[PDB]
C-alpha cells in the first residue's frame, strides 16, 4: 500500500539503464536490414 | 494449427472455443508457463 | 521472447493496465515442467454434460500417446470457472 | 507530486519496455526470411 521509496529508486535506475541498452540493439539490427 | 490431438480433446469437453485462440493458448503452455497463471490471464482479459 | 509476442497476439483476438502488467504476471522456471494433480480432471468431466462418454473415451486415448502439454491442458479446462466467457468470443470469430 | 502519478509513472516506463520488446521479435523474423 506504501512504496518503499528506496527499492523503487533502485528499480527506476535498473529499468532505465536496461531499456536504453535495448534500443541500441534495435537501431543497429535495423540499420543492417537497410544495409 | 495441426495440434489435432490437443485441439480435438479440448473441443469435445469444452464444447466450443476459438480455433485461433486454442492455437495460441496451447502455445504458451508449450513454453513451460505455469498452468494456473495462464488460467488467471484468461480470467483477467474477460 | 516468444511469450511477449503471444500476449500481444492474444490481445488482438481478445481485443476486448491489462497488456503490460499482464505480461509481468507470468513467472516460472526456464526449462522445468510442473506436473499437476489429475484429481481435478475427474471433476471437469462431470461439470460438462455435453458428452457423457465422448469427453471421456477420446481423452483416455490421447493419454495413451505421450503428449508434452497433456497434463496442463487438462488442468486449464477444469479451472474454467467462468461460464460462456470463452465461448462468447469464439462465435464472433466464425461470423 | 500527487502520489497517484508516482506509481503511474512506473506503468509508463514498463510500457516503454514492452512495446519496444515486441517490435524486435518481428525484426528478427525478417532476418530469418531474407537469408
Amino acid at each position: 500500500r506504501a512504496r518503499n521509496m528506496k527499492d523503487f529508486e533502485n528499480q527506476i535506475t535498473e529499468l532505465k539503464k536496461e531499456n536504453f541498452n535495448l534500443k541500441l540493439r534495435i537501431y543497429f539490427l535495423e540499420e543492417r536490414m537497410q544495409q | 494449427t495441426e495440434e489435432m490431438e490437443l485441439y480435438e480433446l479440448a473441443q469435445a469437453a469444452g464444447g466450443g472455443i476459438d480455433p485461433d485462440v486454442f492455437k495460441i493458448l496451447v502455445d504458451l503452455l508449450k513454453l513451460n508457463v505455469a498452468p494456473l497463471a495462464v488460467f488467471q490471464m484468461l480470467k483477467s482479459m474477460c | 521472447r516468444i511469450h511477449h509476442d503471444v500476449n500481444e497476439l492474444l490481445s488482438l483476438l481478445r481485443v476486448h493496465a491489462e497488456v503490460y502488467i499482464d505480461l509481468l504476471q507470468k513467472n516460472r522456471t526456464p526449462y522445468v515442467t510442473t506436473t499437476v494433480s489429475a484429481h481435478s480432471a475427474k471433476v471437469k468431466i462431470a461439470e460438462f454434460s455435453r458428452t457423457p462418454e465422448d469427453f471421456l473415451k477420446k481423452y483416455d486415448e490421447l493419454k495413451s500417446k505421450n503428449t508434452r502439454n497433456l497434463d496442463p491442458l487438462v488442468y486449464l479446462l477444469s479451472k474454467l470457472t467462468e461460464d460462456k466467457e470463452t465461448l462468447q468470443y469464439l462465435q464472433q470469430n466464425a461470423k
